[PDB]
């Protein structure tokens, strides 16, 4: 029910766009897509063609006039890595959300004359500190008709959907995890041991096949080395795995008759 | 009158997202409470990269601020091998800080941006092609071989027994081999009409590329030499943005995944565009030219074996693997595969991203397609290498090739709240779309325009499920039937 | 002075061509920041590398301004020439008339008068006698004082 | 001869930097870097009226119609200061652009401390507050020279109530002539 | 059972040295090498070791190029709360951020230093235990 009515109500609806309904699931509008991280390879044919689509997407969806997307073009200082590009643009669009800074194309010294008919796109040349970006849009184009587009929403629209008991239990777990990876990353910088390649899988050889056939087999800590965490025989096809708390410790009213 | 001063050493903190309060969040986004199924919400949990501008922390403060801070210049000088750490004793006095690498001087953290700021900005980004980073590839002397038929017989020379039988096997009447009556060597004379290959060199136009900073070594991240000498150079870029995407999530041990998730539920949908092109050169040219290439150079050329070395060295998962190819958009395609593996239920954590490499042969072929900027034509316009990539500018001419990788870690929202990992983003949708009929492969089109498609022909009302009041009313009466 | 006359001309709505001897990335980003902040509707700023000590340079520049756009020029017609180019020479008496002193005199007097001779020739061969170019000379009060 | 017509950098795109400067002014007011009592705020509204087209008036209207004025006084300030700039840029449509030096006419000052150090700074002139008072100060001359609501009004053309030519003292020279 | 207790301690019991914040270290030293009843330190070198740590707090969380140390001389550590609360007032995120491994190497190399009384605790189990 939560995905018929809350989460993916819009999927094969001909009245709701995908790009509109992907924002409508967090009660956002089309006007809340702040930044559009362009592919933007400094190619004559690419940069004109990409601005046509993002303008025509916003024009068809009824984005209000005077609301352009801030087109950021990351490839002025990194270049085009021809396949790691959509991951750099997705890493960059995440940092626009959590900071609010919309960076500027510092190699844009004179934006093209044709690009002023696209009134739904703004091309900044220096970084502007927005009060907050709610959604970005990473689009990229490949050789061989390989257009793609990802939409990325600020994570505070997930934490709205939780309750105060789930969020506070989450918040103390992520701050206890931050102290564990602060200690690791400060050690691993000065000792050059970020990558610790494993030598063994978390099971032995005659635990390898019993683990694969049990969907409820989870790793616990070893006893002779608590820093190493492995599959033991008691985790595999265990007797406390399917049976739980709410229906079996409270099976004193259903097993009493 | 000489008061005690303070020297500001760098305070590197590897910060998580800044979680604001719950009352602030629900005032900003009211209405959503129990309406979203968290298992159908894909979140980005960690991310990392290797770039011409270092990693994902030093690239951002160059992209946003235009210069490095004292903690992003220490992080950059550590990457490029300028400073080392040394705890203990040197020159008698006990010292426990950072130490220069060329000399052994105790550099202070305040003096990083006055000592190495020249060398960091000169050896990162979109500088000229440095030949020591590409096994001696000098684009100003681009090597070919020319087939020549000799019109006069050649001076005889000595060789091995097996090699002389290989010259006779190729061209038979254009060689006469002859065994030495004393030793077990042969005399080879190439008579006229034989074909040779004389090397020549030409001046190639494309001299600028965006390289990984000079001094980047994957042993600094902990990768052993037995992995360095075996795998392709792209696999090292994929292995250190996977360990950086996992450490951006607080996953310091990848086997912590298996306290919440079965081993068949950790995927890997990273992909490349061309794969290990440094191994494709080793089997198509370097073995044709009899250079000593390793025997399993075919297995390092596959696009899917960079994500195999991730599972072979880090993850040990038996979960899905779906490696895509998009060749310029293969990390947005890889996100599309990664969110569909998790929404189907086949995986719960999915490594996702893209990786590629700059090499000589692909650089020459992009120039033949007229896709890359003519770097000598940009010198006629007075452009620096640092300003040869100008998107949306009226005088733009071709792209600028780079190398590196980028990796995200996507998972369920319900699993991410349970593990207590940081959530950086929400992947709202991902789409992929081809174009119309043409006869030109590297030509873009308006194909992704179908991600905003809507029918509003004569419809006079809104869609009734476009307001959250109605959808919370139908869901709450369905929650009562359950 | 000339960089402040430039941003007043540009914010007034004029088409300005600016010459530079030290053409670099720092210089062309200085002038782009002027247009990005102090531009106006219909204004245009053009930055060229230009050495006023050279005679072939002051002839190639004015020809580029008056050439047609199909002949890879600007198609313009000057309305003002503000020749503020100089060399800061100091400590030079009557007996140290060196190479820097003779070069600076070619910039400030000889090729200045040659630059106005080119502007007259381009207007005369196109028969432009109803559009004079106003020369603003940077005179001085102190002649050897 | 260091010249080429290939190295010529042309800048034309006022239409993009107008919207970029209108937005960066909008967040400097919100984050407390600009106030209406500043010389930098009024000097930025002057450039937004020179670079005025109907697409910027759409841009600056949207961000002040959808301005969350309840969030603070700087959100109330940006909606109030920005609304005056809407009406100013509407009236100066179909007009020529304007060079106005609205800055402060500073003057010199040199000072030696007791420790011994030449410091130089450009301080505000006492009598002369704006540039119209600079032209009056230039016409009066010196003694040995003698012989034997600001944002909303940037669109309205002022009338000269008295010319400075009447206020020149007789038979003496001004500072600029 | 031993006179040199295990140094590292936070909430949820004992820990390693890298699990304590910069404030939890600086007030565990005063818990261990400052006597409350007789109002003295154990040694004058143990008072300067606490002051050299407090100067490492101010160095870590500092300004652009250099400012005034709040501990201008170690003689003001005879009232140790007044010097501690003045440092974590100027640098308030030192009360919540754990100690770097570089500063832990400083803490363990200063503890093994001559011309200093050996520390009245045990900071690490190692070959130097």
């Amino acid at each position: 029910a939560q995905q018929e009515w809350g989460n993916e109500f819009w999927k094969n609806d001909p009245r709701i766009a995908p790009l509109r309904g992907a924002l409508a699931t967090f009660n956002l509008t089309v006007d809340d897509l702040g930044v559009a991280s362009f592919h933007g390879t400094s190619t004559k044919a690419n940069d004109k063609n990409e601005s046509i689509t993002i303008n025509k997407m916003m024009q068809h969806l009824g984005r209000s006039e005077g609301n352009p997307v801030f087109g950021v073009f990351q490839k002025y200082l990194t270049g085009h890595p021809k396949g790691a590009a959509g991951a750099w643009m997705l890493n960059g669009a995440i940092q626009i959300l959590q900071t609010g800074i919309v960076p500027g194309n510092r190699n844009a010294d004179n934006v093209d004359k044709i690009l002023e008919d696209f009134e739904y796109v703004l091309y900044p040349s220096r970084s502007i500190q927005t009060d907050g970006i709610k959604a970005c849009s990473v689009t990229s184009f490949g050789f061989g008709q390989k257009g793609g587009q990802a939409i990325v929403v600020h994570p505070d629209y997930l934490f709205a959907s939780l309750d105060s008991e789930t969020f506070e239990e989450y918040k103390t777990k992520v701050e206890a995890r931050y102290k564990s990876t602060y200690r690791y990353m400060h050690n691993a910088i000065i000792r050059n041991t970020m990558f610790v390649a494993k030598s063994d899988p978390p099971y032995t050889d005659e635990l390898e096949q019993p683990v694969y056939l049990d969907p409820l087999a989870r790793v616990n800590n070893c006893k002779k080395n608590p820093s190493k965490l492995v599959f033991v025989n008691a985790d595999v096809q265990s007797k406390q795995n399917f049976v739980g708390k709410s229906a079996n410790d409270t099976a004193k009213v259903i097993s009493s008759l | 009158y000489q008061k005690a001063r303070i020297e500001p050493r760098a305070n590197l903190k590897f910060e998580f997202p800044p979680l604001k309060s719950h009352k602030e969040i629900q005032n900003k986004a009211p209405g959503l409470e129990g309406l979203l199924d968290l298992e159908r919400v894909i979140v980005v949990t960690g991310f990392g990269e290797v770039s011409p501008w270092g990693n994902t922390r030093t690239r951002w403060e160059m992209e946003a601020f235009g210069e490095f801070s004292i903690e992003g210049c220490l992080e950059m000088a550590w990457i490029m091998g300028f400073i080392k750490y040394h705890n203990g004793n040197l020159k008698g006095k006990p010292y426990t800080g950072w130490i220069d690498a060329k000399t052994n001087e105790p550099v202070e953290d305040k003096d990083i941006k006055k000592k190495y700021e020249e060398e960091i900005l000169a050896h990162a980004g979109i500088r000229l092609i440095e030949p020591e980073l590409f096994r001696g590839y000098n684009p100003e002397k681009k090597e070919l071989i020319q087939e020549v038929i000799i019109e006069q017989d050649m001076a005889p020379f000595v060789t091995d027994e097996s090699t002389a039988q290989q010259y006779k096997l190729q061209h038979e009447d254009a060689v006469d081999i002859l065994k030495s009556e004393e030793s077990d060597e042969y005399t080879v004379t190439f008579k006229k009409g034989a074909r040779l290959f004389v090397p020549k060199a030409l001046r190639f136009d494309r001299l600028v590329a965006g390289q990984i900073p000079t001094g980047w070594d994957a042993k600094r991240y902990g990768i052993s030499e037995d992995t360095i000498s075996q795998v392709d150079p792209v696999t090292l870029y994929a292995l250190v943005s996977t360990i950086e995407a996992l450490l951006s999530a607080g996953i310091t041990d990848p086997y912590e995944f298996y306290k919440y998730v079965h081993v068949s539920e950790v995927g890997n949908c990273s992909g490349s565009g061309m794969g290990g092109v440094s191994a494709l050169r080793g089997m198509f040219r370097d073995r044709y030219s009899d250079k000593p290439v390793q025997n399993d150079i075919l297995q390092e050329s596959f696009i899917n074996t960079m994500s195999a070395w991730v599972n072979m060295l880090l993850l040990s998962s038996s979960g899905p693997i779906k490696t895509p190819v998009g060749a310029c958009a293969t990390a947005v395609e890889s996100v599309d595969i990664g969110v569909e593996t998790i929404l189907s239920g086949k995986a719960k954590i999915c490594l996702v991203g893209g990786y590629d490499d700059f090499q000589e042969e692909g650089s020459y072929e992009f120039a033949n397609m007229n896709a890359t900027s003519n770097s000598l034509d940009e010198f006629d316009h007075g452009r620096t290498p640092q300003e040869m990539s100008r998107p949306a500018t009226t005088t733009r001419n071709g792209f600028m090739e780079a190398q590196g990788s980028g990796t995200q870690v996507i998972m369920n929202a319900e699993l991410a709240i349970k593990m207590g990992v940081p959530i950086y983003a929400i992947v709202a949708l991902t789409a992929t779309a081809t174009d119309k009929i043409g006869r030109s492969v590297p030509a873009p089109g308006k194909g992704i325009l179908t991600t905003a498609r809507e029918h509003h022909g004569s419809l006079k009302t809104k869609s009734p499920k476009l307001d959250i009041k109605y959808r919370t009313r139908q869901l709450n009466k369905r929650k009562d039937q359950i | 002075i000339g960089a402040e006359v430039l941003q007043g001309l540009i914010s007034g709505g004029a088409k300005v061509i600016v010459t530079t001897s030290r053409f670099s990335k720092k210089v062309t980003e200085y002038y782009q920041d002027i247009y990005a902040r102090f531009g106006a509707a219909g204004s245009c700023l053009i930055v060229v590398p230009f050495n006023q000590g050279s005679k072939q340079d002051v002839e190639a520049l004015i020809d580029y301004i008056y050439r047609d756009v199909k002949d890879e020029g600007l198609g313009w017609d000057l309305d003002a020439v503000i020749p503020f180019a100089a060399i800061p020479e100091a400590g030079i008496e009557i007996d140290e008339l060196g190479s820097k002193s003779e070069l600076a005199h070619r910039i400030m007097l000889t090729n200045l008068l040659r630059l106005l001779g080119e502007v007259k020739k381009q207007k005369f061969t196109r028969a432009i006698n109803t559009r004079p170019a106003q020369i603003i000379l940077p005179l001085s009060p102190n002649h050897g004082t | 001869p260091v010249f080429s017509h290939l190295k010529a950098r042309t800048y034309d795109s006022y239409w993009n930097w107008a919207r970029q400067d209108a937005l960066s002014m909008y967040f400097d007011i919100i984050f407390g870097k600009l106030t209406d009592v500043d010389r930098e705020t009024v000097s930025q509204c002057i450039q937004l009226m020179n670079r005025s087209n109907p697409t910027l008036i759409k841009f600056m209207q949207y961000h002040i119609d959808h301005c969350p004025e309840y969030k603070g006084e700087t959100y109330q300030l940006a909606k109030s200061l920005g609304q005056q700039l809407i009406d100013n840029c509407i009236q100066v449509a179909n007009q020529d652009p304007v060079y106005k030096d609205i800055s402060y006419p500073t003057g010199p000052h040199t000072e030696v401390d007791s420790k011994g150090n030449i410091v130089y700074k450009e301080v505000n002139r006492k009598s002369v507050r704006k540039l119209e008072q600079y032209v009056f100060e230039m016409s009066q001359g010196g003694e040995l020279t003698k012989e034997v609501a600001e944002i909303s009004s940037l669109s309205e053309k002022t009338s000269i109530v008295d010319p400075v030519s009447g206020g020149i003292p007789p038979e003496t020279v001004p500072f600029l002539h | 059972d031993y006179q040199k207790p295990w140094f590292a301690k936070n909430e949820k019991g004992t820990c390693d040295l890298e699990d304590m914040t910069y404030k939890q270290i600086a007030e565990r030293l005063v818990e261990l090498m400052y006597v409350r009843k007789s109002q003295r330190w154990i040694d004058v070198t143990l008072r300067n070791f606490t002051g050299k740590f407090l100067r490492r707090i101010e160095e870590r969380f500092a300004t652009k190029v250099g400012t005034i140390s709040l501990i201008q001389n170690f003689s003001q550590l005879e009232e140790p709360e007044k010097a501690i609360d003045s440092v974590f007032k100027a640098y308030p995120e030192a009360a919540s951020q754990l100690i770097n491994e570089e500063d832990c190497d400083w803490f363990l190399l200063e503890a093994q230093s001559p011309t200093q009384k050996p520390v009245p605790f045990i900071p690490v189990l190692d070959e130097r235990f």
